[PDB]
């Protein structure tokens, strides 16, 4: 409900050292092909980080209806850009409850 | 074992097939049918029907 | 073996690593990439070398 949009700019952006960073499977883009991120280049880039729960990863995308594309975080009809998302358990979880 | 879900090992296997061109030598278990000619039939040789 | 991240990248039109410098399909590729998990047999508590 309260994400965190952070502005990127004015620097060289090399995408194949998120690899490193995170434990993800794939480099979910919409309107771009994950491997041609370092030809092509843009103006801004914004990144949203947020936590959400896993049935509800897939309603980050262009076109959904639900709790998070409805009320919390929606995305544009003509978005372009790529989602990633990866678990979070050794870290975002706790034995009595995360508040 | 202490990484994340992404960082584990992966084992693969290519299986790479190339179309048949040559005479066969890898096929299916499918039983050969005995050959009848001068009749309208069903045919499948070595894996293309008509 | 590699790792999860390149299992995306053993497919044809690809680049990275892994296609690129290790191991490259051809384009006009027929049949079939079979992956699965081995982290009881292709891991470490002082790590895989
Ligand atoms: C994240 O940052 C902390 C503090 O700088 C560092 O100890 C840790 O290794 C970093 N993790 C990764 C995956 O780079």
């Amino acid at each position: 409900y309260a994400w965190n949009r952070k502005r990127i700019s004015n620097c060289v952006a090399d995408y194949s050292v998120i690899y490193n960073f995170a434990p993800f499977f794939a480099f979910k883009c919409y309107g771009v092909s994950p491997t041609k991120l370092n030809d092509l280049c843009f103006t801004n880039v914004y990144a949203d980080s947020f936590v959400i729960r896993g049935n509800e990863v897939s309603q980050i995308a262009p076109g959904q209806t639900g709790n998070i594309a409805d009320y919390n975080y929606k995305l544009p009809d003509d978005f372009t850009g790529c989602v990633i998302a990866w678990n979070s358990n050794k870290l975002d979880s706790k034995p009595s409850g995360n508040y | 074992p202490t990484y994340g879900v992404g960082h584990q090992p992966y084992r693969v296997v290519v299986l790479s097939f190339e179309l048949l061109h040559a005479p066969a030598t890898v096929c299916g278990p499918k039983k050969s049918t005995n050959l009848v000619k001068n009749k309208c039939v069903n045919f499948n040789f070595n894996g293309l029907t008509g």
